[PDB]
């Protein structure tokens, strides 16, 4: 029972044969599935490494706390294996980084297994743990991020006091803006003042699945 | 005594740097002087006889300085061809020297800041001239730590440091001049300026300094001290009694015993307890 599954199948052109044989295979479930009918499979498990995969969030941010406290060595992010000056960032205790043009507040603690990026500006009296901030930040004080996201170009006022988010590209979020567990926000949102918003909520521009239409996010 | 004058304008007409330099800066700027018109009695009994008269004050780095610029003019002031061009004309290399030992507070700057740990606090001693450039090049680099200062009390001296460092922004706290022993433990590692080094290791400097190192090495912690080109000597101490009484004036300056410090610093470059014999010895051949 203690496996999980991941798709990285080493594998033959017989098999290439074995998927013109059944067009109206998909997947590689239907593959394993009509070897199971009867041309042989095997399995590899180890007890070395970590490979798995995310089309969801959810194990997306699993794999992300896999990576900062490093279940993933040799395969680092500090060696910066691709090729640019923009992701420089050290070591220091409690597996934590810290990029170029860092400007960390006063008094502002920064404890556990998190990076930053370039020209992330922070405030000071902040407090974060087990998270990721990405590049292009500004923060202002007392904003406590926990298992957070915050990719390119995000800004943030002070006092917003948020926990487990999941949050994209060059997005602002006003002063008090309390949020809860299992959301998103994604593509420039926009949200102002004493919003304690709920557990989940999608807010994209998209009307009829995500819960905002082109315009901001507290009401039509 | 006719040129004393002229050292006393040097203390109190730039009062940013520090003693030693002023002297040597006064001497040589001296060296356009009343022609003597010879090379022995001139420069060897004359600089002799103006270190003597300028020790007159109650330094210990001013006449080791003198010394030592009497060993960087002992170098190659030659007897070149001619009483034209010997020293008196030739004189840029005690120049060369002067902006070496200028700028070697910018390459202690350069090279010691980027050592502090960032987050474990630390105690300072009494306001020296090298430890407020390290810590402005360390803050400029975007650090983030604590600094307490001592008092060092014959007289109220930390909060000179204080009023060195508020004016940049940068936390501080005076805290009292025996009790170091209750911060000790809150501190993780101490640096402390220098009035100059000693051939065993060991550093003089105001008074409170072997305190320092000793509870560091009861807390079995780093102690670190920091020093330049001008601060060396040739005195030798056992216990406390050996330093010169000239030097000594109750003390107002005071050794530290010589190897249970755990690094040091200097203008040839960050060094080793032992290495600071050998590389003086490299100095004076």
């Amino acid at each position: 029972y203690d496996l999980l599954d991941c798709h990285i199948s080493i594998c033959s052109p017989q098999v290439a044969q074995l998927f013109t044989d059944n067009f109206d295979y998909q997947t590689r479930d239907d593959f394993v599935r009509g070897l199971l009918v009867n041309n042989q499979i095997h399995m590899h498990v180890t007890a070395k490494e970590y490979g798995a995969r995310v089309s969801n969030l959810h194990m997306y941010s699993a794999v992300c706390a896999d990576v900062i406290r490093r279940w993933v060595y040799p395969l680092t992010p500090e060696a910066n294996f691709t090729d640019s000056t923009t992701q420089s960032c050290t070591h220091s205790r409690h597996n934590i980084y810290r990029g170029p043009e860092v400007s960390l507040g006063h008094g502002s603690i920064l404890e556990e297994n998190v990076l930053l990026g370039s020209g992330t500006v922070i405030g000071s009296n902040c407090f974060i743990t087990n998270s990721v901030i990405g590049p292009g930040c500004h923060i202002g004080d007392n904003v406590v991020l926990d298992q957070t996201y915050l990719w390119q170009g995000v800004r943030v006022a002070a006092g917003a006091q948020i926990h487990q988010s999941l949050l994209c590209d060059n997005a602002e979020v006003k002063e008090r803006v309390t949020l809860k567990p299992r959301s998103v926000l994604t593509s420039q949102v926009v949200v102002g003042p004493n919003i304690t918003l709920p557990e989940g909520s999608v807010i994209s521009l998209h009307p009829p699945d995500a819960e905002e239409d082109e315009d901001d996010g507290e009401f039509s | 005594k006719e040129l004393i004058e002229y050292f006393k304008s040097q203390m109190k007409e730039d009062p940013d740097m520090a003693s030693a330099v002023a002297a040597i800066r006064t001497l040589l700027e001296f060296l356009k002087r009343d022609k003597g018109e010879t090379i022995q009695g001139l420069r060897a009994n004359l600089t002799s006889a103006i270190e003597t008269l300028c020790g007159v004050d109650s330094s210990v780095a001013v006449s080791s300085g003198g010394e030592l610029f009497l060993r960087f003019i002992s170098l190659a002031s030659l007897e070149y061809s001619d009483y034209s061009k010997c020293k008196k004309i030739m004189i840029e290399r005690g120049e060369l020297f002067l902006r070496r030992i200028s700028l070697s507070r910018n390459k202690i700057a350069d090279l010691c800041h980027t050592f502090i740990k960032d987050g474990a606090t630390i105690l300072t001693h009494a306001y020296s001239r090298v430890v407020l450039r390290v810590l402005e090049a360390a803050v400029a680099a975007k650090k983030r730590f604590s600094v307490y200062v001592t008092e060092s009390q014959p007289d109220l001296s930390g909060k000179k440091m204080a009023k060195a460092l508020c004016h940049l922004n940068v936390p501080v706290t005076v805290v009292l001049d025996a009790a170091v022993g209750y911060i000790m433990e809150k501190a993780d590692l101490v640096i402390v300026g220098a009035e100059g080094v000693v051939e065993n290791g060991g550093i003089i400097n105001k008074i409170g300094t072997n305190q320092m190192a000793v509870c560091a090495k009861a807390q079995n912690k780093p102690f670190y001290v920091v020093a330049e080109s001008f601060k060396f000597v040739r005195l030798f101490p056992l216990n406390q009694q050996d330093v010169p009484d000239k030097f000594k004036y109750h003390p107002w300056v005071d050794y530290t015993a010589p190897s249970l410090i755990t690094l040091l610093f200097t203008d040839l470059g960050v060094l080793t307890p032992s290495a600071v014999s050998d590389e003086l010895i490299k100095l004076y051949l």
